[PDB]
Order: C-alpha cells, then sequence, then structure tokens
C-alpha cells in the first residue's frame, strides 16, 4: 500500500505545481537477508511521515503534483 | 539529493527491527529511529552501515 510523496531537497512536502523528487511510502523489503546494506540504507531511508520505523523508497525521479493531487512525471534526476 | 551529496554531513539511524538508514544531519530524526553513528562523512557512514548491518 503505497503513498506518493513529492519532497524538496530538505525532505519537506511541496505544494501544487512545485517540482520535487518522488518518494514512495509503504515499502517492504525482505527481512532475513540484506546483501547490500549500504546501498539499501541510502535508497530506502527513514520515513518522516509514516509509522515509526518505516522507510521511504527514494526514486530519484522528478515529479510535480497537480491540483487534483495526482503526480506528473518529469524525468530522472 | 541530500542522500547522494558527498559534501553532506551524515548520521546512521536504526529502527527497532535493526534496519539501517543513512540520514542527513540537518533533518529531524523520524520517530522509531535512533542515531548510532555520526555526524560523519558519507563514505564513513556507509562504511559503518556495511560494518554493522550484518
Amino acid at each position: 500500500n503505497t503513498e506518493l510523496y513529492v519532497l524538496d531537497s530538505s525532505l519537506r512536502p511541496l505544494p501544487t505545481g512545485a517540482v520535487g523528487e518522488l518518494y514512495l511510502g509503504g515499502v517492504q523489503l525482505a527481512r532475513g537477508y540484506v546483501g547490500r546494506p549500504g546501498m539499501t540504507a541510502s535508497r530506502f531511508v527513514a520515513n518522516p511521515f509514516g509509522p515509526p520505523g518505516s522507510r521511504l523508497y527514494r526514486t530519484g525521479d522528478l515529479v510535480r503534483r497537480r491540483a487534483d493531487g495526482a503526480v506528473e512525471y518529469l524525468g530522472r534526476v | 539529493n541530500p542522500f547522494d551529496d558527498d559534501e553532506g554531513v551524515f548520521l546512521v539511524l536504526v529502527n527497532d527491527e535493526d534496519q539501517y538508514s543513512l540520514w542527513p544531519e540537518f533533518a529531524e530524526v523520524p520517530q522509531g529511529w535512533r542515531t548510532v553513528f555520526g555526524p560523519t562523512s558519507r563514505a564513513a557512514a556507509l562504511d559503518y552501515i556495511n560494518t554493522h548491518w550484518t
């Protein structure tokens, strides 16, 4: 169950029409095995918005939110 | 992006499930996460995570 976030470089949510980076919430990865811990820790980061201990998927993609709340894709950073 | 910024200053966070997260020091630590290392360079934080997330 994924939530879409549009954040600035300070990890703050952005208003309608502002250009930011897409982060995905509700992410779950395998718990038993982490073969690439550093890359994982840089790609799936602590979530300031979800439940305690949750993580955000840092997509590295540029997006902006429309008036109806939907997300428009603008290309990879 | 702050998580890719080699000029950044970083902390290492862990949650109650022993998962790790890189973190820029300027940002508030989210609930459910505690700091175990830093402030330090990006390379040293990633070194710590590769050392301890085993």
